[PDB]
């Protein structure tokens, strides 16, 4: 957005086997890019 | 199509070397990713300012 | 830098990402030559791009 | 207003301290200091007619 490309996080401790958990809590800013690139795309990176 | 110069230091300053450096500032609707210092003053308090 | 390119290579750095001092470069009286267009050699400190 | 090989008859103030008040009119020769470097009245680097 506006010439940037802006990310927001949180990490919170579960206790659970599956599917997202209930609760509220708000992501903080993490990082914004002053990239301009498009985006239409994405995929996820894993470890084997 | 290139030629070397001759640079000797007893040449005359017409063909004595020259360096140059040209700084190519663009302006745009882009984000500004180069800024200048906009140098502080000190900070004072219980002041109108 | 220790040597300069040959003018028919040219070499070019992007600056960016960064904050600026052209007062040190203006200031410095190194140099024969300091021309600018379209902006004023002064006012570039006071300015981003 | 034109000849061959240039007429120079006209004149134009290409530095200033500041910006001109409506209808101000400047006729002062003195050399323009662009930096920090007083001029001691001659031309030379940041010192300008």
């Amino acid at each position: 957005i506006d010439g940037y490309f802006k990310i927001y996080s949180k990490h919170t401790p579960i206790n659970l086997v599956r599917d997202l958990p209930q609760g509220f809590s708000a992501l903080e800013p993490l990082v914004d890019l002053p990239i301009g690139i498009n985006i239409t795309r994405f995929q996820t990176l894993l470890a084997l | 199509p290139l030629q070397s110069y001759g640079f000797q230091p007893t040449n005359g300053v017409g063909y004595q070397p020259y360096r140059v450096v040209v700084l190519s500032f663009e302006l745009l609707h882009a984000p500004a990713t180069v800024c200048g210092p906009k140098k502080s003053t000190n900070l004072v308090k219980n002041k109108c300012v | 830098a220790t040597r300069f390119a040959s003018v028919y290579a040219w070499n070019r750095k992007r600056i960016s990402n960064c904050v600026a001092d052209y007062s040190v470069l203006y200031n410095s009286a190194s140099f024969s030559t300091f021309k600018c267009y379209g902006v004023s050699p002064t006012k570039l400190n006071d300015l981003c791009f | 207003d034109s000849k061959v090989g240039g007429n120079y008859n006209y004149l134009y103030r290409l530095f200033r301290k500041s910006n001109l008040k409506p209808f101000e009119r400047d006729i002062s020769t003195e050399i323009y200091q662009a930096g920090s470097t007083p001029c001691n009245g001659v031309e030379g680097f940041n010192c300008y007619f």
